[PDB]
């Protein structure tokens, strides 16, 4: 059916126009880059001074904090919080043979953009909404935890102690159980959906003038790869500055009534990850060469395996 | 007593304002029949006089502006705001001469210009109380009010309100600044979103908002306003940004029709040069990949790649980059207040630097407004897949479709009753013969048509109350998944709910579940196992308990459900068998799941012989006392369940090339199914003599039909096969020659049913074993 | 029974016939004195066709007996206009209807 | 606490307390290895609420068999009237909702606290107990004439108790939907006592707080419940809370009910008096 | 009769028991093994 | 599916359906399905109609009629799609294509076919006839 494909000049104009708006969108509008994330945050932050009332960036984060603590069984998806969280994430992603003076001026610039966000109380805002998520790995934890790293980037110390006293004056269990439910609902190298992907990849073009939407299904095996590295990078940078009271708090919560001990569930996920890559090796132990599909999925599994290796060593690098 | 004495009464002030809110809440949410009956109590002359009367008290003035929009301007306002999100622009010549900037790079006024997006009219009806009352009413429209005099009055009291706010009087209209500006602004906002205001009128609203920026007295934004007035102005400026977005989408679609008229003319001229080109052979197919071989979607993606392999010359590739830098300069990107985005952004922050906003409705509406102005290109890309383009010869039926889809979304906000059900049937009954539903399948999916039908199936399924409503909706989604294949993929996401409520007469949501996975190998191979364990647990329920509908009607007691479980077995043939080739992943997981539960099979194989069960099935079907005593018969449903059980075990069998390999999985499955069902039981069933129709007609729901033997020969051809000759001539003698001489004598519905049985099932078997 | 009592005199020669439009600027009332309809608050005159059963029976047998420019007062009995169920929300059941009809132009 | 894994056992019997979803507990001589129960402390706001559940149930079971002592015997054990009044007056002050001018971080913790202790009160009684002391007290519709079966002091305090009994019932189904779902089967228990003329502000606020929290009551209302509410408004003056319950009867959760929207238009409106 | 139930009953007030020692003085001391005591329900007012 | 047909057969089929529809319901009898196909040139004998109603009560609605014409048109088009698909392979058109011509024009058609798949394709089958190429494609 490739050869009976109709050309464009025999196609009608209205269906030729809808293929133009979709093609101009994917080639020109998606590829265009703009840096409006910096300029909006600095003008709301210089809006604190005018001719002790809350600043407009401070007004926004307590509005994001109050809509977290209302009693509801689940959290609603808010497009406005997802859209403001990645603006605050890329506002600090600008600074994240070189000399000595230039690297510290990149560092004190980055701790300035993190000072511009977290003195308004954004460090407690991210922890309220992992607490109110209750184990649902929706689109919103991808937006708040990428904000949670960019505030905690580089081993900053005043952001961590502002997080630690907040979980000690509240003493509310539900932040640590949510990391536990977010950890066990991560995907590994499955060997059941991998042959389903290999059989469906052979259909290069579907009949009656259809290009197969490869981005809709994506990769069935290790589809949740970014977030389970985005979660473990957040847990690595929590104890990056060798702070001893965090690794005693994450191990045993003596203030709360129920201890969770993330460090055991870290080993439980990596033991689950060990047997998946080992069984992925035993499936490919008889074949000679590996195709581009297998080395894609193996480097996907080994990169998250290095992140949990970096998450585990910073838990034990402190004395 | 005068209505102006209630400002000192303060008791019947409270009663009449509480009566007026009852006058609003009764005729609310699109109930026009009471809204005409309320028009007798509150006259239009006494309601338009109360708009400009400044001596009226506070809450009484605020309720009268809310009353008139509740009785006249809400059924038409809700329909167009629901239609303002999607963009349907036809290729009329009014569209082809539109630019982003007005000719005379200075940005024009928002809301001023020409638009061609199709939106349904408001459909007003004049009120009358002396007409003859008929007799079910078909539909009753919103009551008509003259909008030509109401719009000039609405601009006059707003024009007086902004001018009286500069003098700073001690006694404003209503007693406070909130009661002066909020009821006039929300009424100016609602007649603007319905769309009666002319171009000169909207130039006057922008001069009253800000006379410095919008010029082609003190402005309304520079004045100090309380938080209630600030919230109604964000809804006013959300309109102008949506109109600025709609003008930007129509200019992008106007440029597209001006481009592809030049694009298809260039490429056919390049093909006419290529067919006269005999100077190369290896490069001749390299130029012809896009022209004949590549699909027409991949041509547009490959031809528009000239930024930073494109056969377009230098004449027709700069005009799009001339359009591209014109579009980003129309947005907030510089690409190197006096504009709308610079006015709104400095206003939201100045409202935020004034004092702490304690109202959460405004501060979210403030930051959602500020995010829309800076992220302008992101707002366009998220709104463009809901933007379509049709031919101008289809506008007479497309607005007939949007008037009827607006009927359903106006019926979604009210709970279903005995009369709103039949309006839903006639509405979906008109969408399926409007001829636009079939030629453009990608636009029905963009309008939210399939979502509006499923939420009415959510609210009714939750026993069922309206069975006529639920069958017409699932029938609509069954025929929706066969117009195009991507219409079926948006339904595959909903299968966890569509299969949970499958376990009544007519169509059932399992038919939507069956139509979502039929004839498409992509959705069949991407099906999870979690949707498959629900079907076999529903099938394990039919083996121990019987039908609740049968024993309540008076049927004899039988320990299992044949007709109920047959609906789950014919569902699973569609998953394990796609386009005549059996999948291996879904067949491996359905055989693994069925054999752990012995109740999913029949009680004979769970142990009597299978022919002995079907010979007992003829015994109950021939006898009138043992049979059902009306269309469902017990004696036919038992073999219909077994033939659905047998051919399911046939279509999940592996093909011959998996047995030819060294796969230990394929001969394991064939060893289970050969040892699950014996051979000589099937040799007897295929040899069963049937009642031949000759000189009288039998009943098909009360006799043996040859569709059961077609299940047995397909399972015998697939898990057993024919290898030798004594097995070959035995089943050929005893099984098909009483079938074929019976068809030779009928040279009648059984004559046509067994003739389809021969040429579909046995004659492909004989040609398989022909050498 | 329709009791036509005149209020202002008219022409006395032009009367409505079948298949002909009329414009009537009425205002209807109940027996108690409460107004339920008026066509002059809207400033839009009511127009109807005689004989095609648009209006109630008491209205057309009331409008047929008048002249051009005449203004009369009818008292429609509840048997001829909304007897049992009535019109819900406007007129109570078994209520007497009073109309002050005035024929402006065209018979 | 929880680190002992210790069983309960008798000092003289010497019998293990093991199992037999609802498994009866029995002292078995065989015992089992799954009897290692761990002790967890409760909180302090639950232990106080549980004892005043018992302190009120011990008084009000005695109030009912005191009131049924003279239910069928005419008068030609002294009942604790002074104990029944102040215990209700502290129970209404115990369930009184927080102020609106309070901080939102503190308002939400007191509101979620209050809902658990009105759910904990209703599960162990304290509601069917409350309807039965009311349905034994409403049969004497008069304040001093028909209340002569008890005495003069109970007849003068006949009026005050039902005012506190209905204000607590208006306090117990205020806001929580799980207690408002109990009043679906006995709606006519609330509707038929609107024109009782004894604490008529009491039943109206009970019907108001039960029709703004649960939408399942709004679709079981036929026309006789509606006609009693216009009959409520036509004999108890021009009241504004009778209009607000009619405003709450039309729509619910943003969804209109036209089974109830038309019966107001054909009963309240065309009379015009 | 005494039963077993799940987590919805466990947050309710029916599954609360209170321990009292035999002897009068120093009732709030820490309990040890080999100690006789009584089981009290706080809602029904009954002794196990 | 129903996307195999263009707009212009579907607008023609609603033109034929609404012309002989009973009351605008979208209904026809078991006679009128015969007269609505002979009004457009297509003249089937009564066995071709006899199976399609058994395929779909006596009420033939417009989605039922649209699916029956789609199957009536696709079977002849799926039998004839492959000859015009064979026409760019040979220069004259009788069905005779060179073996040296077929390894640059079949590796470049846009289904991401490598040099290995067409090498497997032609040596599981000088110049080869046209009817063998259907024999070697459908397999």
């Amino acid at each position: 059916a490739c050869f009976r494909m109709t050309p464009l000049y025999n196609l009608p104009t209205h269906r030729a126009c809808n293929m133009f708006l979709e093609s101009y969108k994917a080639a020109w509008i998606l590829t265009e880059d703009h840096s409006f994330e910096d300029r909006m945050i600095d003008d709301l932050s210089k809006a604190g001074e005018q001719e002790k009332k809350p600043d407009p960036l401070h007004q926004l984060v307590l509005h994001f904090s109050r809509t977290a603590l209302t009693e509801k069984s689940k959290l609603d998806e808010d497009y406005l919080y997802m859209a403001y969280a990645d603006i605050m994430a890329k506002s600090c992603h600008l600074e994240e043979e070189v000399s000595f003076e230039e690297k510290e001026m990149e560092k004190q610039r980055l701790l300035y953009q993190q000072s511009r966000l977290h003195t308004r109380g954004a460090a407690e805002m991210v922890l309220q909404m992992i607490s109110a998520c209750k184990g649902e790995t929706g689109a919103m934890v991808s937006s708040t935890l990428k904000l949670g790293i960019s505030i905690l980037n580089g081993g900053n110390a005043e952001v961590q102690q502002k997080m630690l006293d907040y979980l000690k004056d509240k003493k509310e269990v539900g932040f640590f159980q949510s990391i536990q439910a977010l950890m066990q609902t991560c995907s590994v190298l499955d060997l059941n959906a991998f042959e389903r992907q290999n059989k469906a990849e052979g259909l290069g073009m579907v009949n009656e003038d259809g290009t197969v939407i490869n981005r809709q299904n994506g990769e069935k095996v290790m589809a949740d790869d970014e977030f389970t590295q985005d979660l473990f990078r957040f847990l690595q940078l929590l104890c990056e500055g060798h702070n001893n009271d965090f690794q005693n708090y994450l191990r045993t919560q003596t203030g709360n009534t129920t201890t969770i001990n993330i460090i055991i569930c870290t080993v439980d996920y990596l033991l689950r990850l060990q047997e998946s890559i080992s069984d992925f090796y035993w499936y490919y132990s008889g074949k000679d060469v590996i195709e581009e599909q297998g080395k894609r999925n193996f480097s996907k599994a080994m990169s998250v395996a290095k992140q949990v290796f970096n998450s585990l060593t910073e838990y034990i690098q402190g004395p | 007593m005068d209505i102006l004495e209630l400002s000192e009464r303060l008791d019947l002030q409270r009663f009449h304002s509480h009566t007026l809110r009852l006058y609003r809440a009764v005729c609310a949410l699109g109930n026009n029949r009471v809204a005409h009956a309320l028009c007798s109590h509150v006259d239009q002359a006494q309601l338009l006089h109360a708009l400009e009367d400044a001596h009226l008290p506070g809450p009484l003035r605020a309720g009268y502006y809310d009353l008139l929009i509740s009785i006249h301007l809400e059924s038409a306002c809700r329909s167009r705001r629901s239609m303002l999100s999607e963009y349907i622009v036809p290729l009329t010549p009014e569209t082809r001469a539109i630019t982003l900037f007005p000719p005379g790079r200075r940005h024009g006024l928002p809301g001023v210009g020409v638009t061609t997006s199709l939106r349904p009219p408001h459909h007003f009806s004049p009120p009358c109380f002396v007409a003859a009352l008929p007799a079910e009413a078909p539909a009753r429209l919103s009551p008509a009010i003259p909008l030509e005099a109401l719009r000039d009055k609405a601009l006059r009291m707003l024009g007086e309100a902004v001018r009286d706010g500069g003098q700073h009087a001690r006694d404003p209209v209503g007693g406070s600044v909130e009661f002066q500006f909020v009821p006039v602004l929300k009424l100016v906002s609602t007649l603007l979103v319905m769309g009666i205001f002319g171009d000169e009128d909207v130039k006057q609203i922008l001069k009253m908002i800000e006379p410095e920026v919008f010029t082609e007295e003190e402005g309304l934004l520079q004045m100090k306003l309380p938080e209630s007035v600030k919230l109604q102005m964000c809804n006013l400026l959300e309109y102008f940004c949506d109109q600025e977005l709609q003008h930007r989408v129509e200019s992008l679609a106007a440029f597209a029709e001006r481009y592809v008229d030049k694009l298809q003319a260039n490429q056919r001229s390049r093909y006419a040069l290529l067919m006269r080109a005999f100077t190369m052979s290896a490069a001749e197919t390299a130029r012809r990949t896009r022209e004949f071989r590549s699909p027409p979607q991949e041509q547009i993606n490959m031809l528009l790649h000239f930024k930073d392999d494109c056969p377009l010359p230098e004449d027709i590739r700069q005009d799009l980059q001339d359009f591209h830098q014109d579009l980003l300069a129309h947005c907030g990107i510089q690409l190197e207040p006096q504009s709308l985005q610079e006015l709104v952004s400095h206003m939201v922050v100045r409202w935020a630097q004034e004092d702490y906003v304690q109202s959460p409705e405004l501060v979210r509406a403030m930051f959602s407004l500020l995010h829309r102005q800076y992220d302008g290109l992101g707002e366009l890309l998220r709104a463009l897949p809901r933007a379509y383009t049709i031919s101008p010869s289809s506008v007479e039926d497309t607005m007939s479709l949007l008037e009827c889809l607006g009927q359903i979304r106006s019926l979604l906000i009210v709970q279903m009753g005995p009369q709103e059900e039949n309006l839903m049937i006639q509405s979906i009954g008109n969408i399926m013969n409007n001829k636009v539903f079939y030629q453009h399948p990608n636009l029905m999916r963009a309008l939210g048509m399939h979502e509006t039908v499923m939420e009415v199936m959510v609210n009714v399924l939750g026993e069922i109350r309206f069975p006529k409503m639920v069958t017409s909706c699932c029938r609509f989604l069954c025929y929706f998944c066969r117009i195009s294949r991507q219409n079926q993929r948006s339904m595959f996401d909903h299968l966890s709910y569509l299969l949970e409520n499958s376990g009544m007469q007519g169509s059932t949501p399992l038919d939507v579940a069956a139509a979502s996975v039929i004839d498409n190998n992509e959705l069949a191979l991407a099906l999870q196992e979690q949707d498959l364990e629900k079907v076999v647990s529903y099938l394990a329920g039919c083996g121990l308990q019987s039908c609740p509908m049968l024993l309540a009607k008076g049927y004899p007691d039988i320990g299992w459900n044949p007709c109920g479980g047959e609906r789950y077995l014919d569902f699973l043939r569609f998953a394990v068998f796609v386009n005549g080739e059996s999948v291996e992943e879904n067949a491996n997981v359905v055989v693994r799941l069925l054999i752990r539960k012995p109740e999913c099979f029949g009680p004979a194989l769970r142990g009597s012989g299978l022919l002995a069960a079907i010979e007992e099935a003829i015994r109950i079907s021939e006898d009138p006392a043992r049979d059902g005593p009306n269309r469902v018969h017990l004696g036919h449903a038992i073999m219909s369940f077994y033939a659905a059980l047998i051919d399911l075990l046939g279509r999940c069998a592996p093909e011959m090339h998996l047995i030819q390999a060294g796969k230990g999985e394929a001969l394991r499955i064939r060893a289970i199914l050969r040892s699950l069902v014996p051979l000589d039981d099937l040799v007897g069933i295929i040899s069963l003599p049937l009642q031949i129709p000759t000189l009288v007609q039998p009943k098909m729901s009360a006799s043996f039909v040859p569709d059961h033997k077609a299940s047995m020969v397909l399972f015998l051809d697939r898990v057993y096969g024919i290898e030798n000759q004594d097995f070959l001539l035995h089943v050929l003698d005893v099984g098909f020659l009483p079938d074929m001489r019976a068809a030779a004598s009928l040279d009648t519905e059984m004559a046509l049913a067994l003739n389809r049985y021969l040429c579909l099932a046995v004659l492909p078997l004989i040609t398989k074993c022909a050498p | 029974g329709v009791e036509i009592e005149t209020i202002s005199p008219g022409d006395g020669r032009t009367f409505p016939k079948k298949g002909q439009t009329c414009v009537v600027h009425y205002t209807g009332m109940l027996q108690n004195g409460k107004k339920f309809d008026s066509s002059r608050d809207r400033n839009k005159p009511f127009k109807f066709r005689i004989g095609k059963q648009e209006v109630i029976k008491g209205f057309e047998e009331g409008a047929a007996q008048m002249s051009l420019g005449q203004r009369a007062k009818l008292t429609c009995t509840p048997d001829v206009a909304y007897g049992a169920t009535g019109h819900p929300g406007v007129i109570p059941p078994n209520a007497t209807l009073i109309f002050d009809v005035e024929l402006l132009n065209l018979e | 606490y929880g680190e002992s894994l210790c069983f309960v056992q008798h000092v003289a019997s010497g019998l293990w307390l093991t199992y037999a979803l609802k498994k009866k507990a029995i002292l078995h001589q065989e015992g089992h290895m799954d009897d290692a129960l761990f002790l967890t402390r409760c909180q302090q706001e639950e232990s106080q609420a549980a004892r005043m559940i018992h302190s009120t149930a011990g008084l009000y079971n005695q109030f009912i068999k005191g009131l049924d002592s003279f239910s069928g015997k005419p008068r030609g054990p002294a009942l604790p009237i002074e104990a029944v009044i102040l215990s209700l007056q502290d129970l209404i002050g115990y369930f009184e909702p927080p102020s609106e001018e309070l901080q939102h971080e503190e308002k939400q913790s007191k509101l979620r606290s209050l809902r658990n202790r009105q759910s904990l009160f209703q599960e162990e009684g304290m509601l069917s107990l409350v309807l039965n002391c009311i349905d034994r007290l409403n049969v004497y519709t008069t304040a001093a004439h028909f209340a002569e079966y008890a005495g003069e002091e109970a007849a003068e305090s006949w009026k005050e108790i039902v005012n506190l009994l209905y204000e607590l019932l208006a306090s117990l189904i205020r806001g929580n939907r799980a207690n408002c779902a109990l009043f679906s089967t006995n709606l006519d228990w609330v509707v038929s006592k609107l024109d009782r003329l004894e604490a008529s502000s009491g039943i109206l606020e009970v019907l108001y707080c039960v029709l703004i929290e649960s939408p399942e009551v709004l679709n079981i209302i036929q026309e006789n419940h509606i006609k009693s509410i216009i009959s409520l408004l036509d004999k108890h003056g021009r009241n504004h809370k009778v209009l607000d319950v009619l405003c709450s009867l039309c729509v619910c959760n943003g969804v209109a009910v036209r089974s109830n929207q038309d019966l107001i238009t054909e009963n309240l409106l065309p009379g015009r008096e | 009769l005494v039963y077993y139930e799940g987590g919805a009953v466990c947050t309710h007030a029916r599954s609360l028991w209170r321990l009292e020692p035999l002897r009068i003085s120093w009732s709030g001391s820490h309990l040890r093994w080999g100690q006789p005591l009584r089981i009290r329900h706080v809602t029904t007012g009954r002794y196990l | 599916m129903a996307d195999q047909l263009t707009e212009e057969q579907i607008a023609e089929f609603k033109e034929a359906f609404s012309l002989f529809d009973k009351d605008g319901d979208g209904t026809i009898t078991t006679k009128a399905l015969g007269t609505v196909m002979r009004s457009l040139g297509q003249n089937p004998t009564e066995a071709e109609l006899q199976d399609m109603i058994n395929e779909v009560n006596g009420t033939i609605d417009f989605p039922a009629f649209l699916t029956m014409m789609a199957r009536k048109m696709k079977d002849t088009d799926s039998e004839e799609e492959i000859r015009e698909a064979f026409r760019v392979f040979d220069k004259d058109g009788n069905g005779y294509i060179s073996a040296a011509a077929l390894r640059h024009v079949m590796t470049n058609l846009g289904e991401k076919l490598t040099d290995e798949e067409v090498d497997e394709m032609i040596r599981e089958a000088g110049q080869v006839n046209y009817e063998a190429f259907v024999q070697m494609m459908t397999a």
